[PDB]
């Protein structure tokens, strides 16, 4: 308000799936080849952009929390989500996704099935 | 480096953004000659020659001159920092009056010279700390209890509930019933002992009636407590009678409904399309929520109040005495938070009114 972050400038510009990982209090893009491989020690923010026939863009924001992620990571993913929504004129619908309890919709973003892997980036505290 | 100050009616929580806990915790008190002042423990110790005062009443700052002392002590005595060098985040009560928010902004910029500041609502920060952007918070401290429902990052002012029954009132109550049992706790020094017993031996009963009866039978609920003076006392049904007051304010002669009801009630004041989210995301926050058994009783208490098929959930993190502070430490630490601060530049241009447009 008004955020200057370069990832913010890139979010929701066109239909597709964008995935960022929380890395010591920053929003860091995930390599597109790695989509669906989630570190259970980390937390992520996903933006799903779909085309409307009125020419406008629909938005769904989901923050995903691994079983062993630290508090600073889970807290930051949630805040980033709020911020991304506001920047998008509040047009996004927000969703909380917990490991092993994800929603059917989110699970469907990943055509070859999502996968869990142990580990992650270290805490930022 | 950013600082986070969480100013409570009973305790000030202070530290540095990026730390996983407050560095300084101390009583929010100012003592003056019955240097020209003391703050915190120092004040309490020399209480015999001082007049003691609490500048925050029920979460609301009410004595500006005394609050500046608190802040000064915080900066210079506890944190050992030069205020003019650090952007500073402060917390406030929900429904904090317009002119109070302006006052805080003015003092920081005009008296302390901070390069930047920001005010955030205590309950919202707790929600952030639990990794949620939607839920309803039960925040209970030493001076105030609130229910604060939050959607997609923002409180819903219309549905927030405030209750002037909390920790201090519980400590006072345990005092009265304990002397009622035959002991005698009346003095300030004695208030202090009871508070320690309140925090060490008390708990919330899952079924208050059975608990009473089970305490009148054997003596399996009874516990021993060694006084500072060496005497030993035996504490009984008061362990669970004291926090019962949170659910039955009638105990202390209060007319309000308990915290389970005020919770249900705040929720029902919200748009029907979000209630389920609320019901499933009940976050506990603050010191007076630390009684053992508190999360199970509330879990019991609200499934009774809500439709039998409602998915209900209470979240009571071990560290919730600091959840507010931790929420702030995270918020102020984020890469994206840079442009959120109110600059000295913005203040000089607009004045204290700027706070209403920069901080929700
Ligand atoms: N383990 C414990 N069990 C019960 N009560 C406790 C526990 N630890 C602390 N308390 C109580 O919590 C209160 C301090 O809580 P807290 O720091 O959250 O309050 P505050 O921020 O100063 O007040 P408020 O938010 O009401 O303005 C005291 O009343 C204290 O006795
Ligand atoms: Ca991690
Ligand atoms: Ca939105
Ligand atoms: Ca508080």
């Amino acid at each position: 308000m008004v955020v200057e972050h370069p990832e913010f400038l890139k979010a929701g510009k066109e239909p597709g799936l964008q995935i960022w990982r929380v890395e010591k209090f920053d929003l860091v893009p995930v390599p597109t080849c790695l989509y669906g491989d989630f570190f259970t020690g980390d937390a992520y923010v996903i933006l799903k952009t779909v085309q409307l026939r009125n020419g406008n863009l629909q938005y769904d924001l989901h923050y995903w929390l691994g079983n062993e992620c630290s508090q600073d990571e889970s807290g930051a993913a949630a805040i980033f989500t709020v911020q991304l929504d506001d920047y998008l004129n509040g047009r996004a619908v927000q969703h909380r996704e917990v490991q092993g309890f994800e929603s059917a919709t989110f699970l469907g973003y990943f055509k070859s099935g999502l996968k869990y892997k142990k580990g992650g980036v270290a805490s930022g505290f | 480096t950013a600082l986070v100050c969480d100013n409570g009616s009973g305790l000030v929580k202070a530290g540095f953004a990026g730390d996983d806990a407050p560095r300084a915790v101390f009583p929010s008190i100012v003592g003056r000659p019955r240097k020209d002042s003391y703050v915190g423990d120092e004040a309490q110790s020399k209480r015999g020659i001082l007049t003691l005062k609490y500048p925050i009443e029920h979460g609301i700052i009410t004595n500006w001159d005394d609050m500046e002392k608190i802040w000064h002590h915080t900066f210079y005595n506890e944190l050992r920092v030069a205020p003019e060098e650090h952007p500073t985040l402060l917390t406030e009560a929900p429904l904090n009056p317009k002119a109070n928010r302006e006052k805080m902004t003015q003092i920081m910029f005009e008296t302390f010279n901070v390069p930047a500041m920001y005010v955030a609502i205590q309950a919202v920060l707790s929600l952030y700390a639990s990794g949620r952007t939607t839920g309803i918070v039960l925040d209970s401290g030493d001076g105030v209890t609130h229910n604060v429902p939050i959607y997609e990052g923002y409180a819903l002012p219309h549905a927030i509930m405030r209750l002037d029954l909390a920790g201090r009132d519980l400590t006072d109550y345990l005092m009265k019933i304990l002397t009622e049992r035959g002991y005698s706790f009346v003095t300030t020094a004695e208030r202090e002992i009871v508070r320690d017993i309140k925090e060490k031996l008390c708990y919330v009963a899952l079924d208050f009636e059975n608990e009473m009866a089970t305490a009148a039978s054997s003596s399996s609920l009874e516990k021993s407590y060694e006084l500072p003076d060496g005497q030993v006392i035996t504490i009984g049904n008061e362990r669970f009678r004291c926090p019962e007051t949170l659910f039955q304010p009638s105990f202390i002669g209060m007319e309000s409904a308990g915290i389970h009801e005020t919770t249900y009630n705040s929720i029902m004041k919200c748009d029907i399309d979000i209630r389920k989210d609320l019901y499933a995301n009940n976050v506990m926050s603050g010191g007076t929520t630390m009684y053992p058994g508190i999360a199970d009783r509330m879990q019991k208490e609200i499934t009774a109040l809500a439709p039998s098929t409602m998915k209900i959930k209470i979240i009571a993190p071990p560290e919730r005495k600091y959840s507010v502070w931790i929420g702030g430490s995270i918020l102020a630490s984020l890469s994206t938070f840079q442009q959120m601060w109110i600059t000295k530049q913005e203040y000089d241009e607009a004045g204290p009114s700027i706070v209403h447009r920069k901080c929700f």
